[PDB]
RNA sequence: GAUGGGGAAGCUCCGUUUCAAAGGCCUGAUUUUAUGCAGGCCACCAUCGAAAGGGAAUCCGGUUAAGAUUCCGGAACCUGG
RNA sequence: GCUUGUGACGGCCCGUGAAAAUCCACAGGAAGGAAUAGUUUUCAUGCCAGGUCGUACUGAUAACCGCAGCAGGUCUCCAAG
RNA sequence: UUGACAUUGUGAAGAGACAUAGUUUCUUUACUUAUUCAAUGAAGCGGAGCUGGAUCCACGUUCUAGCAUUCAAGGUCCCAUUCGGGGCUGAUCCGGGUU
């Protein structure tokens, strides 16, 4: 038969992500010497709006350690985190709604975003709008943290991996309804080529599996 | 702006130009009470280590 | 002097910008200096068999430099001079030459007849297969030999940039006392110091954080 | 005069 | 034309510091120095000496680019090269 | 869309800063060993892609069968030296 | 009053509505620079130069496409009572 | 998707085979050196300080939208004092592994 949308999104071409307004990619910063004895401090010069994201992010300015300039970088933005804040990142730095700590350095119950899945990859786990992983406990002995994600699922990462004190920002967004085409419409010009949706059940058997009648 | 002479871009005051005046006046104010809070910061830990 | 003051820097974390600092062990070198170094390094950590292994038994420094002295004295005839002595012999139309004889085919035919009364193998052949089979050929056919550092060295013998091994086969009267105590003290030195431990493994070594790591496991089960 | 080759002199100092 | 970038032309171009000199004739410095005096080439004075140093004030050794360049054609400079060689 | 690399029997394909020794600059009478270059600094990628996007600077009057903010007369401006 | 430009504002988004070349400013202070003489080409005046290719005309019920001088198709500016 | 062989190395302990001298076979548990993944500005890794304070720490950084760059000032030996220039430190040492 006919190749479906299925198949079809996977070559690239018209699928590809919509990306000429985006900000950046939101990340942590690299994990460096600084980070891993004592911290660095760092102020928050915007909070902006991304395309395409519901979280807005935060452009965090830091000194560079080794050269005379200053470094810029794009964190998810915590709800309470205002412009012209102190943010402090490192593994000596103090439980405070901001701050990017070892995941080690936290007690059991704290709530952190933007949570490493491995030490240094800039961070993978709860970074949509509203969203939260909780510190379920530490295992000392292999220097281990399990924690619970958004879905619900446990997981045991390295103690080392890094995570931002807080919730995500923009909460709340998913109970207004669209009422509109022309919303959704917006909203995925954006995003990505997924919208409109034709049902497989709509089409003639050559164009899906469920076609025909 | 290359066409024209200094005082079109500027004006007599330090960052003047790039700052306004308020601005610059902040910064003059914090830049003093931040470093005499340092001062004061490290005569009250000195005194703290030397009596502990 | 009242116009100078200490203005002493803060190199903390989250202070002053760091000094300069010798990055020599982070360099991050060209591709062959890592390979050879990696390759050097391999060496040293894998188990190695003892054909292999034995040449890294050589002659000491005192014995290699009494070597070299002997060797130095028969040096073989120059390109320059080759062409003096073929306008003297026209002239005549020459003594018998006394000349350190090299050339790895040439040295295991006078092994093999056993014409050779020292052989020096180079211990840094590659390929190694060149000299792998020649101390048990010497051993096998009785004939006194010596593995010495320096395959340039042995060329500087043999007025060449290298020589894989070189061999004396006749000396003259004046040297032949020289000889046969030079065979004795390699027969004391080499031969049979180093007679046993030339048919042990080699490459029994960690690196230096595997060894930390070692240390510190056995301390910590030793001690608590 | 005339140069043949990429390099020339032609000596005018 | 397209605008023509600036510290190109007149005293930038007409004048050559002695570093620029040296790491163009790729020599030494001792035998630089050598040939000059050999030659006769002698430092000289720009009348702005910032349009010839891109703004610096710092005190600069300057000589004539088209001296230099008539320098690179001296056979002394290949017999140089020979007695480095032969060394 | 090349190079460095890696695929492919191959026509060629991936990929776009990597996986490369990918190049500029400053100082020197380097405590002299006598005619051989020493001490340092800073750093990321070819190229093409818009006569509606960005962008240095010009106007009036006159003139031809047919040219014109381009020629003529007058009056300006920009850029580089 | 019509058209157009512009300002200070307001409404709207689970939509918040390009990049780079290029130009300037600031911070810093390597340095350089006068007494019988210096400094300042970001003030004025004066000197020299500006290459290559396009440029006619139609743009449509006859200058484009539709086998045509074809009632079809084909992007845009100005616009009186 | 599942199994085999090859890539494929080094130990230790426990069970065998030469009839109670060490050449091999198998389970357990290790190791790194091949291979694999990821990152960086291959910058601070690993170990130790007759280093210091209390096995742990650098007591060099947390009211504030400031500032932090010219081989680093200061200290101490020299030079041949002349407009300055050297060395030790400031800033512990060692490694045959960029993380
Ligand atoms: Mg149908
Ligand atoms: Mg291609
Ligand atoms: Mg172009
Ligand atoms: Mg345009
Ligand atoms: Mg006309
Ligand atoms: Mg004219
Ligand atoms: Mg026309
Ligand atoms: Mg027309
Ligand atoms: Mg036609
Ligand atoms: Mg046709």
């Amino acid at each position: 038969g006919r190749v479906i949308r299925n198949q079809r999104k996977g070559a690239g071409s018209i699928f590809t992500s919509h990306t000429r307004l985006r900000q950046g990619a939101a990340k942590l910063r690299t994990l460096d010497y600084a980070e891993r004895h004592g911290y660095i401090r760092g102020i928050v010069k915007q909070i902006v709006h991304d395309s395409g994201r519901g979280a807005p992010l935060a452009k965090v300015v830091f000194r560079d350690p080794y050269k005379y300039r200053l470094r810029e970088e794009i964190f998810i933005a915590n709800e309470g985190v205002h412009t012209g804040q102190f943010i402090y990142a490192g593994k000596k730095a103090s439980l405070n709604v901001g701050n990017v700590l070892p995941l080690g350095s936290v007690p059991e119950g704290t709530i952190v975003s933007n949570v490493e899945e491995k030490p240094g990859d800039r961070g993978a786990l709860a970074r949509a709008s509203g969203n939260y992983v909780i510190i379920i406990g530490h295992n000392p002995d292999e220097n281990k943290t399990r924690v619970r994600l958004p879905s619900g699922a446990k997981k045991v990462i390295s103690s080392d991996a890094r995570g931002v004190i807080g919730v995500i920002a923009g909460g709340g967004r998913v109970d207004k309804p669209l009422l509109k085409a022309g919303r959704a419409f917006h909203k995925y010009r954006l995003k990505r080529n997924s919208w409109p949706k034709t049902r497989g059940v709509a089409m003639n058997p050559v164009d899906h599996p469920h076609g025909g009648g | 702006y290359a066409t024209v002479s200094k005082t079109h871009k500027t004006v007599s005051r330090a960052y003047g130009g790039s700052r306004c005046a308020n601005c610059v006046k902040e910064r003059i104010i914090r830049a003093f009470l931040i470093e005499e809070q340092k001062i004061v910061k490290k005569v009250v830990k000195e005194q703290t280590e030397a009596a502990k | 002097n009242p116009l100078t003051h200490s203005t002493p820097k803060n190199f903390g974390i989250g202070q002053a910008v760091q000094p300069k600092r010798n990055l020599s062990r982070y360099v991050k070198w060209p591709e062959y200096v890592r390979v050879q170094r990696q390759k050097k390094i391999l060496s040293i950590r894998l188990k190695v068999p003892p054909t292999i292994a034995q040449f890294q038994y050589t002659l000491d420094r005192n014995t290699a430099a009494e070597t070299f002295k002997l060797f130095n004295k028969y040096r073989p005839e120059t390109a320059a001079e080759k062409k003096e002595r073929l306008t003297k012999e026209a002239a005549a139309v020459s003594p018998k030459p006394y000349a350190v004889k090299y050339g790895l085919n040439h040295v295991v035919a006078l092994i093999e007849n056993k014409k050779a009364k020292l052989v020096l193998i180079a211990n840094d052949v590659d390929p190694i297969e060149l000299v792998v089979f020649l101390p048990a050929l010497c051993k096998k056919m009785g004939v006194p030999y010596a593995i010495v550092k320096g395959k340039a060295r042995l060329g500087t013998l043999v007025n060449q940039k290298t020589s894989a091994v070189a061999a004396l086969t006749e000396v003259r009267a004046e040297d032949e006392a020289a000889l046969a105590k030079l065979v004795s003290t390699i027969d004391a030195n080499f031969a049979d110091k180093y007679d046993e431990v030339k048919k042990h493994w080699g490459g029994g070594i960690l690196g230096n954080k595997a060894q930390a790591k070692m240390d510190k496991r056995a301390k910590n089960s030793d001690s608590a | 005069k005339k140069s043949t080759t990429s390099w020339s002199t032609a000596s005018v100092r | 034309m397209r605008i023509k970038k600036k510290n190109t032309r007149g005293n930038a171009r007409n004048f050559i510091t002695r570093s620029q000199a040296v790491r163009k004739l790729q020599v030494s410095l001792a035998d630089f120095r050598r040939l000059c005096i050999f030659k006769g080439i002698y430092p000289r004075e720009p009348r702005n000496k910032k349009k010839a140093n891109k703004g610096s004030t710092a005190p600069t050794t300057f000589y004539y680019a088209k001296d230099i360049q008539y320098l690179m054609h001296e056979p002394v400079l290949a017999k140089f090269r020979e007695h480095k060689t032969f060394a």
